[PDB]
RNA sequence: UAAGUCGACAAGAAGAUGGGCUUGGAAGCAGCCAUAAUUUAAAGAUCUCGUAACAGAGCACUUGUUAAAUCUUAAAAGCAU
């Protein structure tokens, strides 16, 4: 059967290694293959931004793959300004309960809608609620949401 | 029953005859039930049955169909044989036009089975005789019972024939009981695509 | 029921009419991915004015093609038909198979 | 002046192209309406209660109506038909069918109760 | 305190238990059967999530660019390709034909305060519904004249139906396309403008989805007649014609 | 095969039976389970 | 409980999203914190297996087919094993 997996690499930054050596390396499809096609894939977003992919690996090891947007809770801690964690990232609350790493205004929720709305299989999904979908996420990586 | 009521549908060429309530005398038993002689003939051969009075049959050729009933359902006999005597008879129905088949798989390295002749302990004229290479110092040797064909398309495979499907599962059932299947290695033979968890060792 | 030896199957019927009943509910039984696994099918819809009698095409992968009526033929008496051929081809492929 | 980010403000780190800038903060009358509303959705010390919670509790209650002390059944248990009406108009007919959703809403609520309870009673 | 006889005032003796999602799902089609004119049905064959969320993707899509610049209402989003319950869907009809709340006799109603109230009992899920439906279905030929008869034969199996608050020609012919494509009249969306339409998903989708019949009017209709229907350009320019004669 | 004097089900597989039973003994109830042969259990001794 | 009970079978059981933290790795399913949402015929930031981690197979839940006209499920008590 076609398998899938999934992967989280940089914008242009395909080589064999733990994150793409071994993700894809056991199945046996062309791994050098596959990251000269994602480079031209991804040649407008800035080097090292985290991509994460869906590989479906047909039979005979034949890969076709959708380049996604990036993760919601990668953009609402770039977005917040949260303090710089340990492994050159931002790092969430480790207990949302009561810690407090930023508060994210509306206004930038709005736009944070709208990244993940250019997307085609989630380009029918109406605007307004996708607001609160992302609201519902930051309760969970200790980001408030101020008017 | 839910079984019960569901009407069996006679295919074209097979016969039911339903006998007469009749009462064997018995000098050890005060009191015989009777039952009715139920014959089913066909293509492939004919089956019989002796099923008890209380069952009612109300074959309708006009239609071909024939729909079990009961006296009274409350009693706990009469509903217990009511799903029974109508299991049997699709089985029977579908035996005589169609025929029950059972497909023995022997794994293992060195497994074999062949089907020859063999006149010394022939218990009637041209008794097939079975033959499995089971890993035993002796040779496994088997006679089918009277009204089954045995053939080996394979050595790995055997597949029996007949009638009347207790007899042929009665009969793949003591083959399989010389090597049953260990969840080892899956050495053993299976029947009717049987299978056996390994473990992962 | 398996649907694993269907190549294709053909439906020409009506739906306003009651006899087109078991053609619909066998159409349903067949999985998601029947259709990329190469299965063709090809379903018609009658007029409501003009009713023409339905018509369940049927074939497997070895060569048999069987044509059952849908409205003598009730839903179960559909499925049964189509399984026993499908009951054949599954022990002939062990018989082979090895 | 409801906002607390005023126009113009840089929204940092929300535009991972290369060839492009941040967003920018656009006016509050720009942004639509639902916005200001999307955010609908975010819900001694007893003696101190007991002398000013249960205080207040009990001269609270006014007990004038039967009524209004009833068990005020929930939306998901009611039997009264909806406000649905043959050929009534465009008007009625969107207004029925915000209940219609509506009432998707509270089964939708009722499952996750008793999806989660029934997890609960298999993992004690 | 609350006596023995008192009932809530929103909760009459139902039929049968009301918290059930068997009742509770009769009295939102019985709505749905009053206050949407036209409806299609379909039948769908086992669509997974991602296949249906895209076959109501291209709905939000076509149904966007549909031009309303006279003020009227948003109809844009309330139209909604929604999966039904085909055994109490069957149901609704009976009740919307065979029951007329009118014929029901007030009877006194003991409030929380113990004093009788006279009220009636009209709703849906009545056993006086109930009683009425059963009676008028012991008729087996009276039945196939009416419209309940018409669409029996087409609630069989899985069905899905597309409600619209009203009958909209333009509405029809951006939904009917990108459902039940019948060229030159309701051609399939464009390769070179609608790319997402025919995708590997969205493409393995429309394949299960066969238009059976729809219902407008309270008024039994076929697939060749949905077409007559929103062939019009429109309702209004439609009767425009006649008085020009 | 454990015999115990309080049997009991372990999963949804295990079934209950009372087999052994004739003309000559009651027989005893038995806990079968295709699933884990370790649910094999019965009620009352020889 | 014919508004199809009960059982089985067929398919579905989504999406934001590998929630955040932790960790060599923690993707529903070691552990910690949170678990207002959203869209659906329905879908727990996850009930039981599984993986080094994914994947994968089930469950809750949902629709459909088969199908009962005294025939569903539970509790209590009596006598038995
Ligand atoms: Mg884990
Ligand atoms: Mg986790
Ligand atoms: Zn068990």
């Amino acid at each position: 059967v076609e398998q899938v997996v999934k992967l989280i690499v940089g914008a242009g930054q395909a080589s064999p290694s733990p994150p793409v050596g071994p993700a894809l390396g056991s199945k046996g499809i062309k791994s050098m293959d596959f990251c000269k096609e994602f480079n031209a894939r991804t040649a407008h977003i800035n080097t090292g931004t985290p991509m994460p992919v869906r590989v479906t690996v047909r039979p005979d090891r034949s890969f076709h793959f959708d380049v996604r947007t990036p993760h919601t809770s990668w953009l609402l801690l770039n977005a917040a300004e949260a303090p710089i964690g340990k492994g050159g990232k931002r790092k969430g609350a480790s207990n949302p309960g009561k810690e407090v790493v930023g508060t994210v205004s509306l206004k930038h929720v709005y736009e944070i809608a709208k990244i993940k709305q250019s997307e085609l299989r989630l380009s029918g999904l109406p605007l307004e609620g996708l607001c609160r979908a992302v609201i519902y996420q930051a309760r969970s990586i200790g980001i408030n949401v101020i008017p | 029953s839910k079984l019960g009521r569901t009407p069996l549908s006679i295919p074209p060429g097979v016969e039911i005859t339903i006998g007469e309530p009749f009462v064997k005398r018995d000098m050890t038993q005060w009191k015989q039930q009777p039952k009715r002689k139920i014959t089913v003939q066909g293509p492939l051969g004919q089956l019989e049955m002796d099923i008890p009075d209380f069952i009612k049959i109300d074959h309708d050729a006009e239609a071909r169909r024939a729909t079990l009933s009961v006296a009274n359902r409350d009693e706990k006999e009469q509903r217990e044989m009511w799903g029974t005597t109508w299991a049997y008879l699709n089985r029977f129905i579908m035996g005589v036009s169609e025929g029950h088949t059972a497909v023995l798989r022997l794994v293992g390295i060195g497994y074999r089975a062949t089907i020859d002749t063999r006149p010394e302990k022939e218990e009637y004229p041209g008794q097939q005789f079975v033959c499995l290479k089971l890993g035993f110092s002796h040779p496994v040797e088997m006679g089918v019972p009277k009204g089954m064909k045995a053939s080996t398309p394979q050595p790995t495979r055997i597949l029996l024939e007949g009638i009347n499907r207790e007899q042929v599962m009665t009969f793949a059932a003591d083959i399989r009981r010389w090597r049953v299947p260990e969840p080892y290695k899956g050495k053993g033979i299976f029947v009717n695509g049987e299978t056996i968890k390994l473990k992962q060792k | 029921m398996l649907t694993r030896f269907i190549t294709d199957v053909s439906t020409r019927f009506n739906p306003f009419s009651a006899k087109a009943k078991a053609a619909r509910l066998f159409l349903s039984f067949l999985p998601p991915n029947a259709r990329s696994n190469g299965m063709n099918i090809t379903t018609q819809l009658l007029p409501r004015n003009s009713t023409e009698t339905p018509l369940l095409y049927v074939k497997f992968k070895d060569g048999k093609e069987m044509n059952l009526d849908v409205e003598n033929m009730g839903i179960k008496s559909i499925v049964e038909e189509v399984d026993r051929h499908s009951r054949i081809l599954q022990k002939q492929a062990d018989l082979n198979d090895g | 002046a409801i906002s607390s980010c005023p126009a113009g403000t840089k929204l940092n780190g929300l535009n991972y192209f290369k060839n492009k800038a941040d967003p920018v903060a656009l006016p509050d009358e720009e942004y639509p309406e639902w916005l200001w509303r999307c955010l609908e959705v975010q819900k001694k010390q007893r003696r101190l209660a007991m002398k000013r919670a249960r205080a207040q509790e009990a001269k609270i209650l006014a007990s004038g109506d039967l009524e209004a002390l009833a068990p005020k059944i929930p939306l998901q248990k009611q039997s009264v038909n909806l406000p649905g009406a043959v050929n009534g108009g465009v008007q009625d007919a969107v207004l029925a069918d915000e209940k219609r959703e509506e009432l998707r809403k509270a089964m939708r609520k009722e499952r996750k109760a008793k999806i989660k309870e029934s997890n609960y009673l298999k993992a004690m | 305190r609350l006596p023995d006889d008192y009932v809530p005032p929103t909760q009459p003796p139902s039929a049968r238990p009301v918290d059930t999602r068997k009742s509770q799902l009769l009295r939102t089609y019985t709505s749905m059967l009053r206050s949407t004119p036209l409806m299609l049905i379909f039948q769908h064959n086992n669509l997974t999530a991602i296949e249906w969320a895209a076959i109501r993707r291209e709905l939000s899509l076509a149904l966007s660019n549909v031009p309303v610049p006279e003020g009227a209402p948003d109809i844009t989003s309330k139209i909604h390709l929604q999966v039904v319950r085909t055994r109490i869907f069957d149901v609704a009809l009976k009740t919307v034909e065979f029951f007329d709340p009118s014929t029901v006799e007030p009877t006194t109603a003991t409030t929380a305060t113990g004093t009788k109230v006279p009220a009636t009992y009209n709703h849906d899920l009545s056993k006086h519904a109930w009683k009425a439906v059963k009676e008028a279905t012991k008729n087996t030929e009276a039945v196939e004249k009416t419209v309940y008869g018409q669409l029996a034969p087409l609630l069989v199996g899985p069905v899905a139906i597309l409600t619209l608050p009203s009958v909209s020609p333009a509405h029809l012919g951006a939904a009917l396309s990108v459902l039940a494509p019948s060229p030159p009249a309701f051609p399939a969306p464009s390769r070179k403008k609608n790319p997402g339409y025919y995708d590997l998903t969205c493409q393995s989708g429309l394949q299960k989805l066969l238009l059976v019949g729809g219902r407008i009017e309270g008024k039994a209709f076929d697939y060749d007649g949905i077409k007559w229907v929103g062939g019009i350009e429109n309702g209004i320019e439609g009767l425009r014609a006649q008085l020009v004669h | 095969m454990k015999v115990h004097s309080a049997i009991k089900k372990r999963c949804e597989h295990c079934k209950v039976v009372r087999r052994k039973a004739n003309k000559r003994q009651n027989g005893y109830l038995y806990i079968i389970c295709p699933a884990n042969p370790r649910h094999k259990q019965r009620q009352g001794y020889r």
